[PDB]
């Protein structure tokens, strides 16, 4: 922990459009999230004109920002701007060293992904269920990004099921309707597939006579 | 057995 920089300097250094708040989103640079309420009192201090006034915000705690304090799980429906507040690694970690982060308390640390027309933190990636067709209840949680292809949700579940290389397999998704869709193109994304968080993705394998599972389920 | 239950929607 660092001594504090005096208060334009760390406005500048947290700030600017080079290192700080300003600077524009890139694909795979990480972002943290800062509770806003803590962000305001500390530009409310750094704005003030005091260095020793009492508006001094003290620890970064996002504690509110947490399911609980159990896993660590972010709260969903968080709002940039009015429940947090985006900064860079280098604004973050500044941060950190002056002020400390709350002790126990995990950073929530998120990355920037590139969209067809724009560059978003994914503050949600899409956790996907991936079972066996033989087992619906046997699953594997994984994390994807939005922007990763159904070939790697393939790839990754005949790795956790120890899939032989000889072995044929195919993905369905389960929807809302209770049915499968089909997930035929590999190279599309789960963004582009509508996979959502708790979706079952199940892994087919073909029987060693040549023919599907699927083939013996209403179409 | 539940796999063999469910209904596949047929694409469009």
């Amino acid at each position: 922990h660092e001594e504090l920089p005096g208060l334009d300097s760390q406005w500048r250094q947290i700030e600017n459009g080079e290192s700080g708040r300003e600077r524009p989103l890139r694909a795979g640079e990480s972002w943290f999230l800062v509770e806003k309420h803590w962000y305001k009192q500390w530009e409310a201090y750094v704005q003030g004109g005091d260095q020793d006034s009492s508006t001094f915000p003290g620890c970064i705690n996002n504690a509110t920002l947490f399911q609980d304090e159990i896993n660590w799980r972010l709260k969903e429906g968080l709002v940039e701007g009015e429940d947090y507040v985006l900064l860079p690694a280098a604004a973050w970690h500044y941060l950190v060293s002056w002020y400390g982060l709350e002790h126990g308390q995990p950073p929530i640390e998120r990355k920037v992904i590139e969209l067809p027309n724009i560059q978003k933190v994914e503050v949600y990636p899409v956790e996907l269920l991936l079972v066996r067709h033989n087992d619906l209840g046997k699953s594997h949680t994984v994390q994807f990004s939005h922007t990763d292809s159904i070939g790697l949700v393939l790839r990754t579940a005949r790795e956790r099921f120890l899939v032989e290389p000889q072995e044929d397999t195919r993905l369905w998704a389960k929807n809302s309707e209770g049915s499968l869709d089909r997930l035929y193109d590999t190279h599309i994304t789960v963004l582009d597939a509508a996979l959502e968080t708790g979706q079952l993705i199940i892994m087919e394998t073909r029987k060693k006579d040549g023919t599907w599972p699927s083939a013996q389920l209403e179409h | 057995g539940e796999f063999y239950k469910l209904k596949i929607r047929t694409p469009r």
